[PDB]
RNA sequence: UACCUGGUUGAUCCUGCCAGUAGCAUAUGCUUGUCUCAAAGAUUAAGCCAUGCAUGUCUAAGUACGCACGGCCGGUACAGUGAAACUGCGAAUGGCUCAUUAAAUCAGUUAUGGUUCCUUUGGUCGCUCGACUUGGAUAACUGUGGUAAUUCU
RNA sequence: UGGUGACUCUAGAUAACCUCGGGCCGAUCGCACGCCCGGCGGCGACGACCCAUUCGAACGUCUGCCCUAUCAACUUUCGAUGGUAGUCGCCGUGCCUACCAUGGUGACCACGGGUGACGGGGAAUCAGGGUUCGAUUCCGGAGAGGGAGCCUGAGAAACGGCUACCACAUCCAAGGAAGGCAGCAGGCGCGCAAAUUACCCACUCCCGACCCGGGGAGGUAGUGACGAAAAAUAACAAUACAGGACUCUUUCGAGGCCCUGUAAUUGGAAUGAGUCCACUUUAAAUCCUUUAACGAGGAUCCAUUGGAGGGCAAGUCUGGUGCCAGCAGCCGCGGUAAUUCCAGCUCCAAUAGCGUAUAUUAAAGUUGCUGCAGUUAAAAAGCUCGUAGUUGGAUCUUGGGAGCGGCCGUCCCCUGCUCGGCGCCGGCCCGAAGCGUUUACUUUGAAAAAA
């Protein structure tokens, strides 16, 4: 190509959207935004595919242009806006509020929350730099550039920010023992306490994470978030609590629920 | 670039020797017994069994209490048991190899419609299926391949809509009754 | 004896409508026309038949049962606002131009030949 | 299903090939009732192409003195819909084909502490100590044309 | 200041510069209107230098490609490998200039040539190994008749942009002008070989100032035995008949309570191929599904395609021909009793399909790593030395401490020196860094587009 791509083929789309392979040739190419192409859930896919308010994409136009969908605090009239991790989708006329947190299976769950909870989100810091006149700047995973943060906030921390203002409240240091939502790789959606960050100078730093049931796994650092101090999370978790019960456990727990419920 | 599937696979394999007397006359023994229409209907069943019987060979190489085996093996066992081919008493996957073509031909709708005794032969059974007289849980089944789930065996009866049930009496009777009153005057 | 049980019932306050999958039992006789289902769903949900839009029916093989999708809007002012134009046109309350896209394109490419007010004098 | 079978000899046992055997994908012959999916000018000629179409676009929010249509309460200009035209944005995506290309392309894997980046998103946008809004156009419009001929001017 | 594994980083301080072909610091536009003895403000739209972010792009790292030696040396003062300093470029770089140095690659196959070679994800075949294919819907690359040059723009060396040349070709009042279907249809040609000059933006998405317009992208029909899935072409009874159960008879024969099979015998009951109102379908239709009515006895609403010597399932039948005609993948058949030709009847095989030609896979353990062969069937150099290649003797830790089940089983231990927590009157037990023969190997982990 001799310039940037504007289309995205349906078969080329990221797997976690769970678009089929018979409705169209194309998937919605996410609008350029805070989150990456492969990590974002576009608004259209959150409206017509998950919540199923709309049927078509012209329906999602007729909902979003009425200025109802308020993604993390601000109204969005773009059907392919990249809503991503921790972002709070406020549909005001239904009085519903959703936080995009990963189900323990790779896909984003529909996780309803209290409006009292919806007022804040939690942001992983990507880097810190010192701006034009000794002014410490602070770039997050959703690119929310914050000037004059608390000086004890380091590179891989998280920051509980208030959406109505956009100011930090409290920050979780990246320390051993803290809860961790894993936001990349095979362990996507998994929750557990951070056990051992193993430093590999020049290469990628792996980070071991012990689960709540004790089923310890590992991840590359870059794919790791922190959601709580020790064992207590700062969000509401989606059901399953980021454990990833095995295919055998899933099977007999489907059999058990299928017979017991009736 | 189009929104079409393309995914499709054969459901049979043609045998290597086309004129084994022993095979030709064992596959016609199957066709007669169970009222099938060509050797493709036999090579279809034989091929499904061979794929099952291939998957079983693959799982018996694996170590006992392997998570992939225990999951995959039980998944295969509960499927064969569910269609009435294997027993709940015998659900252990070394029995899957001790399993043959008559066990799958017994579970196809043609043979159940016959061996319930609501048909007069196996050839009459296809007629009753093809001519949409029979149903399974208020679903009229046109097609005699239909493998009957073990729970779904007892719900084979005539259609509510067919003249064999409480249905609108057929074309020949209604024409002969109208000709009968056209004959009487 | 034509019965309608509804299913997957949902109230979209953001399109100002009810929406539900419509299971229609009609054993003995044909797929009943959308008008009849629309009248039979109006008396079910205590509304006027004009704000109901009930489409896309696929009769199950054997044919004692079909399934369509249904919508009940709050007002016709909402219905006419946020409904696709073809499904309004089935209720005889929208008309589109008869002119095919072959005419519109040949007009468009003739209109590019001339500049200014002469663009009006292409179709007579 | 981890398979062979005919053929050199008067007969034999071999080497060994030819032929058979089943699949597959192009062509093709004869034949074809129902029904569901569905490849389809690649192979030769990345040969040559008549004609028609395939990239255009307006909001409450750049610019409206086309009475083209139309509201009335005017003299504090500007109701409103709105063709054209200037402006802005796109036209670098999509689609097609596979000629060229053999450490090239491509793939996995890293680097960019060696770069660039419309757009979105978030910062930033009285930080400089030194006019109640300015200047000349040009298009649409009107008029005068020229060329056999162009989306010419 | 803060940061990295590492900066000549980011930030700070000083001194200056700051291009006239010019960095910013808003002369912009809409809704709702207010507070205030003229001044203060809300909700947006657009604009904007720079940082960051997203979307990428570009050039680099490691490793991986088919045949060829009738290609063994190649590259280099018209840059080959490197140094140094510039120019150019978005930046790193012989990218390019100037002066230097004489390098660089190769029997671990360079270099040259070929390829019916875009690469890959993948496809076919398939015991286990493999072999062959991949133009072809996803990813990446390339090109728009062949080369070349460039305008605009964030992005192009763009071709549904422009500028030449080459080839071809259109219009012409003969002065001139216009062209690029390897986009969608369609045409010619080429061939063994491939479809409609259809309907539509409703779906899928994309573009725009944009809930509103546009999209041969895409969707929908048409052609379609490329191919895949399901699956009609009859079922049932009464009769003549025949074979097999039984009382019974030496044999015949009797009965059919029981079966099973065949006759253009007869009898109703069937249901869809088709015909066809209506609904449903859908942008509008179609097909499908549903469903009134019609719609079957030679059920003429008529199943072909190939065979019948062997391999290879199935006639030593009848009529014709007479080494002719022909069949025949191979072996063979044909010269007067043709099991093979040409037909009739009959039978077999697959069956809505079946034959043929050709590529290709298995069969091929007839390319052999698994796994072939080399006395005589094809094959060991005339003989020896010999460098890369390949292969290479033995040898370097073991006993028990702790615990369980009934002498044997399954576990924890048999490297050492800066920073703090289960504690103690400078250090003892232990927690977290950092150095620790180097590799192959094996096991685990991370990471690895979907299809």
């Amino acid at each position: 190509a001799r310039g940037p791509k504007k289309h995205l083929k349906r078969v080329a789309a990221p797997k976690h959207w769970m678009l089929d392979k018979l409705t169209s040739v194309f998937a919605p190419r996410p609008s350029t935004g805070p989150h990456k192409l492969r990590e974002c859930l576009p608004l259209i896919i959150f409206l017509r595919n998950k919540l199923k308010y709309a049927l078509t994409g012209d329906e999602v136009k007729k909902i979003c242009m009425q200025r109802f969908i308020k993604i993390d605090g601000k109204v969005r009239a773009d059907i392919t806006y990249p809503a991503g991790f921790m972002d709070v989708i406020s549909i005001d006329k239904t009085g519903e509020n959703f936080r995009l947190i990963y189900d323990t299976k790779g896909r984003f769950a529909v996780h309803r929350i209290t409006p009292e909870e919806a007022k804040y989100k939690l942001c992983k810091v990507r880097k810190i730099f010192v701006g034009t006149k000794g002014i410490p700047h602070l770039v997050t995973h959703d690119a929310r550039t914050i000037r004059y943060p608390d000086p004890l906030i380091k590179m891989n921390d998280t920051i509980q920010i208030d959406l109505e203002t956009g100011k930090i409240t409290d920050f979780i240091k990246f320390d051993t023992g803290n809860l961790c939502m894993v936001t990349g790789g095979a362990n996507l959606g998994r929750i557990g306490v951070i056990t051992n960050r193993e430093r590999h100078p020049g290469s990628f730093d792996v980070v071991h994470v012990k689960d709540a049931n004790g089923n310890s796994f590992a991840t590359r650092l870059s794919n790791i978030f922190v959601i709580g101090k020790g064992n207590k999370p700062w969000i509401s978790l989606p059901r399953g609590k980021g454990i990833r019960l095995t295919i055998a456990e899933e099977r007999d727990k489907r059999l058990a629920a299928k017979q017991s419920s009736g | 670039p189009v929104a079409r599937s393309w995914v499709c696979r054969k459901t049979y394999v043609t045998p290597r020797r086309p004129f084994e007397k022993s095979r030709l006359d064992q596959e016609l023994k199957l066709i007669g017994e169970y009222g099938l229409r060509n050797k493709r209907e036999v090579w279809r069943v034989k091929f499904t069994l061979a794929k099952i019987r291939k998957a079983a060979r693959e799982l018996l190489t694996l170590d006992e209490k392997d998570p992939r085996r225990l999951f995959e093996g039980n998944a295969l066992l509960r499927r064969l048991v569910r269609i009435g081919v294997l027993d709940e008493g015998k659900m252990k996957l070394d029995y899957i190899l001790g399993l043959k073509i008559e066990d799958f031909l017994e579970r196809r709708l043609q043979t159940q419609v016959f061996k319930l005794g609501l048909a007069k032969s196996i050839h009459h059974a296809r007629v009753l299926i093809r001519q949409r007289h029979i149903r399974v849980r208020k679903q009229v089944v046109n097609i005699p391949s239909f493998i009957v789930r073990l729970d779904s065996q007892k719900h084979i009866d005539f259609s509510l809509r067919s003249p064999y049930g409480g249905g609108r009496p057929g074309r020949v009777k209604r024409k002969n009754a109208k000709k009968g009153q056209g004959g009487a005057g | 004896t034509v019965t309608i049980r509804t299913r997957k019932f949902m109230t979209n306050r953001l399109l100002q409508r009810k929406q539900m999958v419509i299971d229609v039992l009609h054993p003995g006789k044909a797929t009943v026309p959308k008008t009849e289902i629309r009248e039979k769903l109006a008396k079910m949900y205590k509304t006027t038949p004009d704000v109901i839009f009930v489409f896309g029916f696929r009769t199950h093989f054997g044919g004692g049962k079909t399934t369509g999708f249904g919508m009940i809007y709050d007002s016709l002012d909402y219905a006419k606002k946020n409904e696709p134009k073809h499904r309004l046109a089935r209720h005889g309350l929208y008309e589109k131009k008869k002119t095919s896209r072959k005419q519109r394109k040949e007009r468009k490419n003739r209109m590019k030949k001339v500049r200014g007010t002469a663009k009006a004098n292409v179709g007579a």
